[PDB]
């Protein structure tokens, strides 16, 4: 199960 | 930027018989970029049924990948790997040694 | 004993035309059990494993959704870096990340990871304590500072404990049969002369599960690491895994070496000789 949310760098 | 040459193994997947289905793999690891050319060789000729699997990497971020296909050893065939990169100035070319 | 959940993902930018190529993978263990692939057909994560075909279509759009998210911060990424390194728009780079979770034989969370990689060099890691972030050089700075007043870490923190530990144990519970079995390394030992005085002793372990294994040799019940060589565990492509150890020996005194295998799948290490 992925993680929900990827913050942009 | 960073470049590693790839290790290079080149294996079957069961322990080897004439006349006994099997796979030819060749590993690929410890290489940066991703970008590659890894071709199967019977007798010295490419072998165009060949497969990989999905690109991954280890913890110093190098990558690696299986390239596969299906054969038959015989007593008279010769496999190899033949293995282009950034880091090579000719392609390395690894004899399956099935005595090892 | 212990199990992990872990994910990588690598996108190489294509400069000339269109998106960057985009691969991910998750594993469990050693087991490889979902995929994405851009520049294939079917653009939904796809299963690799088949206790994970159990999972419904909810899961399956659920998780190509986020893995397509994943996508397009590593697309904004590879431009971000390109600005923050002060690069040309001719050349090919390359963003990787992995995270996960640890858990112990108990199945309670242990650790848990998030690194992120560019051109193959280490750019921003989240810290052990999953609180804080380790920044290699000043444009990944300029990134731990955005992510602290976004509050990244606290996001990250609860997945890992939370969701990530969750969600593996069911995964060890759906794919118990295999995931949950050890398959002990088959060993045995070959021979081969160079010269008429000196002799190579290889010391094989196949078919084992998980990868995780120690080969050693001894001569006269000592550990001997000289005249050796020790290859790389290499995936069979049937889910289990090889490795090999040889030693060079003057003829003769083959008998003086042992070879001494480890792996939890074997409640006592085993020895080999020739």
């Amino acid at each position: 199960n992925l993680v929900p949310m990827v913050a942009v760098v | 930027m960073i470049q590693r040459t790839p290790k290079i193994q080149v294996y079957s997947r069961h322990p080897a018989e004439n006349g006994k289905s099997n796979f030819l793999n060749c590993y690929v690891s410890g290489f940066h970029p991703s970008d590659i050319e890894v071709d199967l060789l019977k007798n010295g000729e490419r072998i165009e049924k060949v497969e990989h699997s999905d690109l991954s990497f280890s913890k110093d971020w190098s990558f690696y990948l299986l390239y596969y296909t299906e054969f038959t050893p015989t007593e008279k065939d010769e496999y190899a790997c033949r293995v282009n990169h950034v880091t090579l100035s000719q392609p390395k070319i690894v004899k399956w040694d099935r005595d090892m | 004993g212990s199990h992990s959940m872990r994910y990588f993902f690598t996108s190489v930018s294509r400069p000339g035309r269109g998106e960057p190529r985009f691969i991910a993978v998750g594993y469990v263990d050693d087991t490889q059990f979902v995929r994405f692939d851009s520049d294939a057909a079917s653009q939904r994560m796809e299963p690799r494993a088949p206790w994970i075909e159990q999972e419904g279509p909810e899961y399956w759009d659920g998780e190509t959704r986020k893995v397509k998210a994943h996508s397009q911060t590593h697309r904004v990424d590879l431009g971000t870096l390109r600005g923050y390194y002060n690069q040309s728009e001719a050349g090919s780079h390359t963003v990787q990340r992995m995270y996960g979770c640890d858990v112990g034989s108990d199945w309670r969370f242990l650790r848990g990871y998030h690194q992120y990689a560019y051109d193959g060099k280490d750019y921003i890691a989240l810290k052990e304590d999953l609180r804080s972030w380790t920044a290699a050089d000043m444009a990944a700075q300029t990134t731990k500072h955005k992510w602290e007043a976004a509050h990244v870490a606290e996001q990250l923190r609860a997945y890992l404990e939370g969701t990530c530990v969750e969600w593996l144990r069911r995964y060890l519970e759906n794919g118990k049969e295999t995931l949950q079995r050890t398959d002990a390394p088959k060993t045995h030992m070959t021979h081969h002369a160079v010269s008429d005085h000196e002799a190579t002793l290889r010391c094989w372990a196949l078919s084992f599960y998980p990868a995780e294994i120690t080969l050693t040799w001894q001569r006269d019940g000592e550990d001997q690491t000289q005249d050796t060589e020790l290859v790389e565990t290499r995936p069979a492509g049937d889910g289990t895994f090889q490795k090999w150890v040889a030693v060079v020996v003057p003829s003769g005194q083959e008998q003086r070496y042992t070879c001494h295998v480890q792996h939890e799948g074997l409640p006592k290490p085993l020895t080999l000789r020739w």
